[PDB]
């Protein structure tokens, strides 16, 4: 059975999204 | 990862698989051999996609 989220995209995921929020701070 | 030296067998078992596709477009099972190495590389395939659902084996 396929693992739907794995770790490392849940996580590069996240660091995108903080990122990206990061700049609109900006 | 823990068991190295696993990965070339299943590529010695899928590149055969590589070339029989190519030659897939046309009546080509004819023999007995063909099927089982057709067989055997679908099998090391569907090993490779359940081991690659893990972290390290990916």
């Amino acid at each position: 059975s396929k693992v739907i989220v794995p770790q490392t995209v849940r996580l590069a995921e996240e660091l995108e999204r903080q990122q990206l929020l990061e700049k609109r701070k900006k | 990862r823990t068991l190295p030296d696993l990965l070339p067998l299943f590529k010695t078992f899928i590149l055969p698989l590589e070339r029989i596709v190519e030659g897939l477009n046309k009546s080509s099972i004819c023999d007995s051999k063909a099927m089982d190495s057709l067989q055997m590389g679908l099998n090391a395939l569907l090993i490779l996609r359940n081991l690659a659902q893990d972290t390290d084996s990916v």
